[PDB]
């Protein structure tokens, strides 16, 4: 359900970085697939050439955390009125603080140290379920039908 | 623009917000609603430095750098105790443990 | 607006606005039925930090501006993550 529309119709967008993070934009093929594209450091701006109905989101480069585009999930180019780019401004979501922490503890400890930690079960199956754009994708497409 | 802050004393801590044009004194009213002292019995720090209740809290450097949400700037509480004012006493938080060894 | 008081392990007291720490499912609980909450597993330099979440998400969940990162001390993670797992 969740794909690029192969409209042919140019769309220039400006990516802005607005978040601490390295990014990765993931441009959903008209097959759904996800295609990594270059990374834009943290608080910059790269002006790009995508086209109207291309559906884009956008994760956090070295962990695949998932990251908020003017607000929300996905990103779709429009037409351009008075020959303006499309602002895609791409900032941090407001993390749930267990999922911040999560992601501080797995950015210390390997993998395979998880279960060497003291901490409950239930907390070493959370730290194991990295972030995925697959799954995500999955939660989307459910949501969107429903 | 908004201000974020940790009024201290003692073992006790005041999570609030303010504006940074509103005075030290507006801020002694915010303490007033909370722990029932006037005013007048208060005396607000930054460090070491008594405050001055006509200034504003940007004018004592309390700004969207220094008092953020996330990393709050701390205010010293010292309350009057007959005619007298106690000592700038703010009991420090408890200290981490070691890292553990799959941190480190 | 409305304050409550949440006591550490070791004996600190937060004082916090109930809209803010009615972020946490598990303190509305325990304001709903048995304004004051002890936590007797939870330490004050992780307490505070819950305090700290608290304010940063209220201040900027629907906000449409630039989003600070939450920072976390490695030294402190592993317990703010169990007492974050505990308040959900
Ligand atoms: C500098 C920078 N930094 C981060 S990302 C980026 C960037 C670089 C270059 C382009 C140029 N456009 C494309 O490569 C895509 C855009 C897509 O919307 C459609 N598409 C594509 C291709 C093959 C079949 C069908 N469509 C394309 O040509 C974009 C971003
Ligand atoms: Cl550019």
């Amino acid at each position: 359900v969740l794909r690029s529309v192969n409209s042919r119709e140019p769309s220039q967008v400006i990516f802005c970085n607005r978040s601490p993070r390295v990014v990765l934009p993931v441009w959903l093929n008209f097959d759904g697939e996800p295609q990594p594209y270059p990374t834009l450091p943290p608080g910059t701006g790269r002006r790009i050439h995508s086209y109207r109905g291309h559906l884009w989101l956008f994760r956090d480069a070295g962990t695949h955390d998932g990251l908020l585009v003017n607000q929300t999930e996905l990103f779709v180019p429009s037409l351009n009125v008075d020959g303006q780019p499309i602002f895609a401004n791409i900032t941090l979501p407001v993390y749930t603080l267990k999922e911040r922490c999560l992601q501080v503890v797995r950015s210390l400890v390997k993998p395979e140290n998880y279960r060497r930690l003291d901490i409950v079960r239930s907390l070493y199956e959370d730290l194991e379920d990295h972030p995925n754009v697959q799954k995500d994708l999955e939660r989307l497409t459910q949501e969107r039908i429903a | 623009m908004d201000v974020f802050l940790m009024i201290r004393r003692h073992k006790t801590t005041i999570f609030t917000d303010a504006k940074e044009s509103s005075t030290v004194f507006e801020l002694k009213r915010i303490v007033e609603g909370i722990l029932k002292r006037p005013p007048d019995e208060q005396r607000l720090y930054k460090d070491d430095q008594l405050l001055d209740d006509g200034k504003t809290l940007g004018e004592c450097g309390f700004t969207s750098q220094t008092a953020r949400p996330q990393a709050p700037a701390t205010v010293g509480l010292a309350f009057r105790a007959d005619d007298t004012f106690e000592a700038l006493c703010i009991e420090p938080f408890s200290s981490p443990p070691e890292l553990p060894d799959v941190m480190k | 607006m409305m304050y409550v008081k949440l006591i550490s392990s070791d004996g600190h007291e937060f004082i916090v606005k109930r809209e803010h720490a009615l972020t946490s499912g598990t303190i509305k609980a325990m304001l709903s039925g048995p304004n004051e909450v002890n936590f007797r597993e939870i330490p004050s330099h992780v307490l505070s930090k819950v305090c700290m979440y608290f304010t940063y998400k209220v201040r900027y969940t629907n906000s449409s501006t630039e989003i600070p990162e939450f920072p976390i001390a490695p030294e402190i993670a592993l317990e703010l993550l169990m007492a974050a797992n505990f308040l959900d």
